[PDB]
């Protein structure tokens, strides 16, 4: 539409100034490059702990998830001598593995772009227009000259001087849907599990699925094949495969039956996190050195890794 | 005295001249969209409606060229635009499915 | 022509020249996007197309979706500026429309289009309408209009140099389109400068006119003075503050902010009229043609001479006579005008 | 080459107004008159019954706007 348009239109002097100059399209261009999208600092560089995730609270496959990304199939037919430490590691077979990508240990900061966590204030039931205004104040009242947000706006799992004024806090569920949100950003790693064993939880320790474990574990790991060790050997696995249930630790999480869930933290990160507003620094920097430069010089920004931060999927728009 | 002219001026040098036949088929068009034979008919029922309503405004004008008929063009895109993917496979001699 | 690129031959002619060979299209390998689409959304999308269609053949015009750019713009050999132009004013007309198959479940149909595209030899953007406000004259009696028949329509300044155009055979496809456009030089009295006709015309005293133009001045011609203004010779006035004059109020205007001009400035130029001109406009009763820019003394004399001559003295209208032999005389000899009216009068 | 027309900037002068309701006043004369700052709009606001819709229903409705 636009192209076919321009190829029948010249150019026409129109003697008022450049809008370059106007407040209005300055902050109005601000915006719709950059309303949402945030800068985030750790006290220091500390990467999340495991490559294995255990997390039942998430349904499995058998909607979609965004976590089924990350999630490890059990297969009956595997080559012989196969072991799940010669490719996941440390991680459970049936479970979820968290690449190293995600792990790197020297990322100090997490830029983000997306609206998913606003507190109350934010409503898509509300206006654009008003949700405009809204944000507008909320960063004007949250921020002295500078893009730096004052604490207040943090949730308590940031800081301990957060009210929640600008963000909501992560919960349990956020994991199946914003994955590396999580993984980047909690402060500690908290576990969700219905598998026999943690917290040395034995099956006789009790006091249609009622009471009893996900996934039992079985004597040991082992592959058998008939004069073809190589491609196609039957798999026998450490642990059950949930794909008959699927539903288990997601209903057992909405509590539908009684069942011995086991929860253990630990700490990550520092609740010392600082913020920046980039739309703020738009228009803050612009002021000074016009918005042309600004505007190419904080989109490249958000090109920092190789992929523009912007043009990801929102809830997946995540990156260290 | 003097007012502005807003409007371009252009200076002519000569006119070409040019035919197009746009030719419109909806068979190929529900091949590809995987289309059913139910959604088949209102294809055809939607094409009608927009050609049928041009048709009913406009009469003919002899155009000075030869017939469209005689060119090689023509041809060639009729016959794939029908019988691109059509082929005809005899057997040795006639064997039945046993 | 056998090809497109023929077209731009030198030693062809202003003409109509066709493509002898038709352009053949299938719409289903044109419309790429409708081909991805599935279901009724591949539906929707070509009827989007086939009502737009229709609505640009309604208007006369084309719909560029079904010819390739580059390839016309690689047979034509134009710059992206023109083909926007050649693209905008180009009109289309429909020959035949014709059902060729119809099944329940198929149709088949055929168009034939016919185009013709103008090819620009220049285009011209910065231009000027004339109007011709002429001057006043006061002769032997009679109040005179007298105005020059300019041999320029438009005037044209791009940057600097300034260009005097007449046009001919011109129409409207949004823009302005002109068979012929010849360059001309403005008027005066020498050689380089066009000769052209100066037009005399009797009016009514008293004679006022006021435009106000938009800029916030007034454009004036009167037969008599008020707020300062001289009679006769045309002016643009403005004002610092708002005062009636000739019966309406004369407002200052608003402040405005400057930019680059691009107005025209015309030569200056003396012209010399017959002594009688007021005479002359007024016996004709029609708007008549006096004199040249250019002309001799001599040629403009012998113009109205033997007519002039033959508006001789009558039995039946004697004192009539006198009267206008007085006004006729007064500025050549003074002396003899008193005497003439006071018999006039007797 | 390059186009670009001065058609609507010929005359070397402008008259501006601060608010559109100025046009009102009386010792004004017949004559152009420009509000001084540019109107600015997204079509995403502009559009609410697309924000509502999902899908290819979405992409449909605009290009029938566009
Ligand atoms: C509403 O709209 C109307 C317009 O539609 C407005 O009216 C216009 O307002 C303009 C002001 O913005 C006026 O322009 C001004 O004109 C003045 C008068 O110009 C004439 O005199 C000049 C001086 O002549 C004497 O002195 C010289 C020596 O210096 C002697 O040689 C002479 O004999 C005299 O003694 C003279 O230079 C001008 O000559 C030019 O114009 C005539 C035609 O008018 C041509 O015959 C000439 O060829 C010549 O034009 C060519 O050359 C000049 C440079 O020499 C170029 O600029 C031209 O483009 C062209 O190539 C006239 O005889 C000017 O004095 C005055 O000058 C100011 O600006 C210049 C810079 O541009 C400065 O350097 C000066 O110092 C000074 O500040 C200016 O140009 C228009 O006349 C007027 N239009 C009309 C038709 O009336 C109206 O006001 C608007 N109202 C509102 C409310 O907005
Ligand atoms: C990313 O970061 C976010 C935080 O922003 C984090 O979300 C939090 O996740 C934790 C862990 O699930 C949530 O806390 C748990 O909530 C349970 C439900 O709370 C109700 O019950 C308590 C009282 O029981 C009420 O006070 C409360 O108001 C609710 O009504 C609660 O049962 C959990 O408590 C058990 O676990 C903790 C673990 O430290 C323990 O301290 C408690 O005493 C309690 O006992 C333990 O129970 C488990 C089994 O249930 C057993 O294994 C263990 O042996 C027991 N230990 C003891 C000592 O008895 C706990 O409070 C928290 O609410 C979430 N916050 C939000 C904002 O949602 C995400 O999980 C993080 N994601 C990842 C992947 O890291
Ligand atoms: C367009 O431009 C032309 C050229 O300027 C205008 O015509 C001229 O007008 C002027 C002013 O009225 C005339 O000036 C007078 O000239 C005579 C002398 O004329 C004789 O000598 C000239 C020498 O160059 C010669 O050109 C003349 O030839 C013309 O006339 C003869 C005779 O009829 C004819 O045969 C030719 O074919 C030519 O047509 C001629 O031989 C001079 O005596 C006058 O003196 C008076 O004015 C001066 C100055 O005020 C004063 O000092 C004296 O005391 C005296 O009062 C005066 O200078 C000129 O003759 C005109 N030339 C022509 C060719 O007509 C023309 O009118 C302009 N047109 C328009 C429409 O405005
Ligand atoms: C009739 O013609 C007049 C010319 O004879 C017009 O007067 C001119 O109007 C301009 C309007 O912009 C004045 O500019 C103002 O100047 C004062 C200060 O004066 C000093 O600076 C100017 C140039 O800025 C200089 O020209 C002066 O000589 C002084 O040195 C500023 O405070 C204003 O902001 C504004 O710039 C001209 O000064 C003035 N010139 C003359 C010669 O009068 C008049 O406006 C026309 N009026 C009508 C009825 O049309
Ligand atoms: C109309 O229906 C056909 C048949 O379903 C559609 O074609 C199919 O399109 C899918 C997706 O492009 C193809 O699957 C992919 O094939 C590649 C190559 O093998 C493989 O790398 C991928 O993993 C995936 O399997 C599928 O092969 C293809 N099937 C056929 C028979 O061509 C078609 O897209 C539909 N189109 C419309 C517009 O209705
Ligand atoms: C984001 O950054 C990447 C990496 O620097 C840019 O990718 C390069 O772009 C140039 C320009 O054409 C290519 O020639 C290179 O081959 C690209 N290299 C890689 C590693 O991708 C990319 O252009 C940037 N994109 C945006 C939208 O800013
Ligand atoms: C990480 O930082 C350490 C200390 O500066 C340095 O030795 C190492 O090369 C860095 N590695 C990466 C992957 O950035
Ligand atoms: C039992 O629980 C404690 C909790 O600190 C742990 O240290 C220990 O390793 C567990 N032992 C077994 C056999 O699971
Ligand atoms: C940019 O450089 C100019 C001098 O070239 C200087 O005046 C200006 O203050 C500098 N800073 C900004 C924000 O433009």
């Amino acid at each position: 539409e636009m192209q076919s348009l321009s190829d029948v239109m010249i150019d026409f002097e129109i003697p008022l100034g450049d809008p370059r100059d106007q407040e209005q399209y300055i902050h109005r261009k601000c915006y719709q490059e950059f309303a949402n999208c945030y800068l985030v600092k750790y006290k220091e560089p500390k990467p999340w702990p495991k490559e294995g995730l255990i997390a039942d609270q998430c349904p499995l496959p058998g909607n979609r998830q965004s976590i089924w990304d990350y999630y490890i199939k059990v297969e009956s037919i595997r080559p012989a001598n196969w072991t799940t430490k010669s490719k996941y590691g440390q991680a459970r077979l049936g479970s979820f593995y968290i690449p190293s990508s995600l792990r790197q240990i020297n990322v100090s900061h997490v830029l983000f772009c997306s609206d998913q966590l606003y507190s109350k204030w934010y409503n898509i039931e509300n206006t654009i227009e008003q949700n405009e205004r809204f944000l507008l104040n909320k960063l004007n009242n949250l921020t002295s000259g500078t893009s730096v947000l004052k604490k207040r706006a943090l949730p308590k799992d940031w800081s301990s001087q957060g009210k929640n004024a600008l963000f909501r806090e992560i919960n349990v569920l956020d994991i199946c849907s914003k994955p590396e949100s999580v993984i980047l950003l909690n402060t500690s790693y908290y576990s969700f599990s219905l598998w026999e064993g943690d917290c040395n939880f034995t099956k006789d320790m009790i006091s249609p699925y009622a009471c009893r474990f996900w996934r039992s574990k079985n004597e040991k790991e082992e592959t058998k094949c008939r004069d073809g060790e190589t491609k196609r050997c039957l798999y026998y696995p450490l642990w059950d495969s949930p794909e008959s249930t699927y539903d288990f630790g997601y209903l057992a999480y909405q509590k539908n039956f009684p069942s011995p869930i086991c929860i253990e933290q630990q700490k990550i990160r520092d609740q010392d996190y600082e913020v920046y507003s980039l739309y703020q620094e738009c228009k803050i920097a612009s002021k000074a050195y016009g918005i042309d430069t600004v505007l190419f010089s904080l989109k490249n920004f958000l090109n920092y890794t190789g992929t523009p931060v912007n043009e990801m999927p929102n809830a997946r728009a995540f990156v260290g | 005295y003097y007012e502005p002219h807003p409007e371009p001026i252009v200076v002519k040098e000569r006119v070409l001249g040019l035919s197009q036949i746009l030719m419109i088929n909806s068979e190929n068009i529900a091949n590809n969209a995987n289309l059913t034979q139910e959604v088949k008919k209102l294809l055809t029922e939607m094409v009608n409606e927009e050609m049928q309503s041009l048709s009913d405004v406009m009469i003919d004008f002899e155009i000075p060229l030869g017939d469209p008929r005689d060119q090689e063009q023509y041809i060639h895109r009729k016959c794939y635009q029908e019988f691109a993917n059509c082929y005809l496979v005899k057997y040795k001699e006639p064997k039945p499915w046993p | 022509l056998s090809q497109i690129s023929d077209i731009n031959d030198e030693n062809l002619q202003q003409g109509i020249y066709l493509l002898r060979d038709h352009v053949i299209t299938l719409m289903e390998a044109t419309l790429h996007d409708i081909s991805v689409m599935e279901g009724m959304f591949a539906v929707q999308h070509l009827h989007t197309h086939l009502n737009h269609l229709k609505t640009m053949l309604l208007e006369r015009r084309i719909d560029w979706t079904y010819m390739s750019s580059t390839w016309l713009q690689q047979q034509l050999q134009k710059s992206d500026d023109e083909m926007k132009v050649i693209k905008r004013i180009a009109r289309s007309l429909v020959y035949y429309v014709k059902q060729t198959h119809s099944s329940p479940t198929a149709t088949a149909w055929e168009i034939g289009l016919y185009y013709e595209l103008v090819i620009p030899k220049h285009i011209y953007l910065n231009n000027w309408n004339v109007v011709n406000i002429g001057h006043l004259v006061k002769s032997a009696g009679q109040l005179t209009h007298v105005t020059i028949a300019h041999p320029y329509e438009i005037i044209n300044k791009e940057c600097v140099e300034t260009i005097y155009l007449h046009l001919e055979d011109c129409t409207r496809q949004d823009y302005v389109i002109c068979d012929v456009v010849k360059i001309v030089q403005p008027c005066g009295n020498s050689s380089d400068t066009s000769d052209c006709p100066v037009w005399a015309e009797a009016v009514k005293e008293p004679f006022v006119q006021v435009n106000p133009l938009k800029n916030g001045s007034y454009l004036v011609l009167a037969s008599s003075t008020d707020c300062q203004i001289p009679p006769y010779v045309p002016s643009i006035v403005t004002v610092n503050e708002t005062t009636s004059c000739f019966g309406l109020d004369f407002k200052r205007p608003l402040v405005a902010e400057e930019r680059l001009s691009f107005e025209p400035r015309l030569p200056n130029l003396q012209l010399r009229l017959p002594h009688l001109v007021g005479i002359i406009a007024k016996i004709k009763g029609i708007k008549i043609e006096v004199t040249s820019s250019g002309e001799s003394i001599k040629e403009q004399i012998e113009r109205a001479k033997a007519e002039l001559l033959r508006l001789d003295i009558h039995e039946g209208d004697t004192p009539a006579w006198i009267q206008q032999l007085a006004a006729a005389t007064k500025d050549v000899w003074p002396a003899a005008a008193s005497a003439l009216q006071g018999i006039g009068n007797f | 080459a390059k186009l670009r027309s001065m058609g609507y900037a010929l005359t070397g002068a402008v008259q501006t107004l601060s608010q559109i309701s100025d046009i009102n006043d009386e010792n004004l004369q017949q004559g152009i008159y420009l509000l001084r700052d540019h109107v600015i709009t997204l079509m995403e606001a502009t559009l609410h019954d697309i924000s509502v819709m999902e899908g290819m229903f979405a992409v449909q409705h605009l290009h029938t706007h566009l």
